[PDB]
């Protein structure tokens, strides 16, 4: 497996604007769930448009030449959210895809999960290989463009009973989901690389999870449906 | 792997990679320490950005000499709280993450 390059030139820093991590609990969010697995060795696909091109819309009718973004991923406890994901953009380009961008961070990883996830190919869903029952819960991605929020839930279910003989179940033995965090913390402020780690661009991480992946016979699939408002089964 | 360590004094921790393989490129070295039920990040190196260090190891936690066939940090003024697991984390390609651990105790 080659490593791939860049998709487009770009600046890439380990930070931006932020040193700590956004708050998740800036506001309510439209619930999808993720389809049901076909088999317990299968891909998860938290999927769903985020409608985030209406802001880059605006910044062409505005005519602001350039947009910043970041996007973060969130386990929702109790009162308190886990870290999963964090990457910071500055000055996209308004009229290309999201994410386009002159300069991003490198993604910052829970590394125990990027394990066996991965970002999709547009950087605004999440694609969970081979899960073992543990990764049932509430996921909450935050997009962000221009300090404007859109916040999702997404509900993650497996069937009950059979688990993936070749999980990742070892780091979450020892390490779990992370410290868990009340809106009072991240207010006071919690340290992005400090609970969070760098890791590959979207690209190269692909390939190590495809590779993995592979080596224990199965293939990533070509597509994935993405998330429904509602409960199927 | 096991450690020795005196208050006030300084260790040297050591990032223990074996053999790595033919054709894996190490891309960063992370170290980390297991404290309260997970793991903080002490460290980061990567020679595409460099170093960065982090609270509350600011002041008291340097590389040496920047490196893989190294990997090895300076901790300052030991306290009883350091003792415990260190983890060496390396991000490789296409082999993902790959970790050492050493027990510090400090006496």
């Amino acid at each position: 497996p080659t490593f791939p390059p860049p998709a487009y030139p770009y600046t890439e820093s380990w930070q931006l604007t932020l040193t700590t991590v956004p708050s998740p609990f800036v506001g309510p969010a439209d619930v999808y769930h993720t389809r049901p697995l076909e088999d317990p060795c299968g891909v998860v696909a938290l999927i769903s448009d985020p409608q985030v091109d209406r802001l880059l819309n605006e910044a062409v009718a505005h005519r602001r030449p350039t947009y910043r973004a970041h996007v973060a991923w969130y386990r929702i406890a109790d009162g308190c959210a886990h870290l999963l994901y964090f990457i910071e953009y500055a000055d996209c380009d308004p009229r290309q895809v999201f994410g386009r961008c002159r300069r991003r961070t490198t993604p910052m990883w829970w590394t125990p999960s990027a394990d066996y996830m991965f970002p999709t190919e547009d950087e605004l869903g999440l694609l969970m290989v081979a899960p073992g029952r543990f990764n049932e819960g509430q996921y909450r991605r935050l997009v962000s463009v221009d300090g404007v929020n859109i916040l999702t839930d997404f509900m993650v279910a497996l069937p009950e009973g059979q688990e993936c003989p070749f999980a990742r179940v070892d780091q979450h033995r020892t390490y779990k989901f992370g410290a868990c965090w009340s809106d009072d913390s991240f207010k006071r402020g919690v340290d992005v690389m400090r609970f969070l780690t760098p890791f590959y661009q979207q690209p190269p991480h692909r390939e190590v999870v495809n590779y993995w992946y592979r080596k224990n016979g199965r293939t990533l699939p070509r597509a994935y449906a993405a998330a429904t408002p509602y409960a199927i089964d | 792997d096991s450690m020795y360590g005196f208050i006030g004094t300084d260790v040297v921790l050591h990032c223990s990679f074996a053999n790595p393989l033919p054709g894996v490129k190490i891309t960063q070295v992370t170290w980390q320490k297991a404290t309260n039920g997970s793991k903080q990040n002490v460290a980061i190196y990567n020679p595409a950005m460099g170093v960065s260090v982090l609270a509350p190891y600011r002041e008291r936690v340097e590389f040496l000499r920047p490196s893989f066939t190294d990997g090895t940090i300076r901790l300052s003024r030991l306290e009883l709280e350091d003792e415990g697991v260190y983890i060496c984390e390396f991000a490789t390609f296409p082999a993902g993450n790959r970790e050492s651990q050493l027990n510090l105790t400090v006496m």
